[PDB]
């Protein structure tokens, strides 16, 4: 019965600005106090602000983080919650959600009463504040150090995803990981693949990491040899 | 956090698990719960003592002690699978919530696996264009959550740091990584440097030093 969609994600280089809309059905938006929370890449859920409802104050409240900076607006008449982010920091990367808000009363006796919680949310809406540009990586050998031995390669500071990273042209499938990339606080990414191979083969067998960024037209090999 | 919660917990299919989240001003204040999917909406689950929302559940159930708050799921199903946050009012009494950092239930669907850590010191190209990263490579495991800490001469180091998200494997286990930044000033200058993988509360270290 009821929807929220967030809209208006998107990439931005800092100090610069961002609307999120959110699309409200289902209820009563006119009467219904409205949020917004966020969350960074690796660390859980922070309020943003909130408005209360006309019939209330219609007043709006922020985060210490997002003070002076965001504001949060609502034309009733569509049925839309605004989020205006100005002067953005990579700080704010995060997925920006909306949500329907209550109250309800526990047993603490300070001021102002009441405890909130968020009734309905959205799905969210990606916010990627950053000055990266599109950049092939740098590529660093991994080098090996019962009877198997680990080597890799470090694909490093590239821009946008994905890379793709095989082994001996795809020859070497057997006992290879590649795992998912870490968004560094430059906006850049970096990845590693490792591979397993028989402590017996090395010095007779060659290990080639072939490296492919399509964004950048990059096609590096890196042979990975041992210390 | 202001409200701390385990990153994860694990359960077999119909058993009884608790989530537990602590805090002082739990002491004070009620807490409210919300189920994450992967890629989906948040869910209200409960909230105070006895509020549960239509459409939500039996098996969930909220209670309160001390300075815990906890949510109980009374016969886990393989659809409680989620990322599952406690929220109360801010310490400070201020007009504001504040979340714990999350726990990632596991409703058990295959058997447990240890991560096999492997700990890379930078390379000497690296070194040479004047970086250094530690690469920390977490591979094999199950259920997929772990915490991943890292150390230099018994000391914790927490700039520099990037960690992913535990990500499945085309072979149904997980993988994360950690990365560990440092100038080559840095990391000639410690004695030993290591990064600590935690599963379910046990613990995996690997160890490099310079040489
Ligand atoms: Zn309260
Ligand atoms: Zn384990």
């Amino acid at each position: 019965e009821v929807q929220l969609v967030e809209s208006g994600g998107g990439l931005v280089k800092p100090g610069g600005s961002l609307r999120l809309s959110c699309a409200a059905s289902g209820f009563t938006f006119s009467n219904a106090w409205m949020s917004w929370v966020r969350q960074a890449p690796g660390k859980g859920l922070e309020w943003v602000g909130r408005i209360k409802s006309k019939t209330d104050g219609g007043t709006t409240d922020y985060a210490a983080p997002v003070k002076g900076r965001f504001t949060i607006s609502r034309d009733d008449s569509k049925n839309t919650l605004y989020l205006q982010m100005n002067s953005l920091k990579t700080e704010d990367t995060a997925v920006y959600y909306c949500a329907r808000t209550g109250k309800y009363y526990d047993f603490w006796s300070g001021y102002p009463p009441g405890e909130e919680y968020f009734q309905d949310w959205g799905r969210g809406t990606l916010v990627t504040v950053s000055s990266a540009s599109t950049k092939g990586p740098s590529v660093f050998p991994l080098a090996p150090s019962g009877g198997t031995a680990a080597l890799g390669c470090l694909v490093k500071d590239y821009f946008p995803e994905p890379v793709t990273v095989s082994w001996n042209s795809g020859a070497l499938t057997s006992g290879v990981h590649t795992f998912p990339a870490v968004l560094q606080s430059s906006g850049l990414y970096s990845l590693s693949s490792v591979v397993t191979v028989p402590s017996s083969s090395l010095g007779t067998q060659t290990y080639i990491c072939n490296v492919n960024h399509k964004p950048s037209n990059t096609k590096v090999d890196k042979r990975v040899e041992p210390k | 956090y202001e409200l701390t919660q385990e990153t994860g917990v694990s359960v077999a299919l119909g058993r009884t698990v608790t989530i537990t989240c602590r805090g002082d001003s739990l002491r004070s204040h009620y807490a409210s719960w919300y189920q994450k999917k992967p890629g989906q909406a948040p869910i209200l689950l409960f909230y105070g003592k006895n509020n549960r929302p239509s459409g939500v559940p039996d098996r969930f159930s909220g209670s309160a002690s001390g300075n815990r708050a906890s949510l109980t799921i009374s016969g886990a199903q393989a659809e409680d699978d989620a990322e599952y946050y406690c929220s109360s009012r801010d310490k400070s009494g201020s007009r504001l919530s504040v979340f714990g950092g999350g726990t990632k239930l596991t409703v058990l669907s295959q058997p447990k696996a240890a991560p096999s850590v492997t700990l890379f010191p930078p390379s000497s190209e690296e070194l040479q264009a004047n970086k250094a990263t530690l690469v920390c490579l977490i591979s094999d495991f199950y259920p997929g959550a772990v915490t991943v800490a890292w150390k230099a001469d018994s000391s914790p180091v927490k700039a520099g740091v990037e960690t992913t998200t535990p990500s499945k494997q085309s072979n149904n286990k997980y993988a994360a990584s950690s990365y560990l930044s440092l100038t080559p000033e840095q990391w000639k200058s410690h004695r030993s440097y290591s990064c600590q993988v935690t599963h379910e509360g046990s613990t995996v270290e690997k160890t490099v030093a310079p040489t």
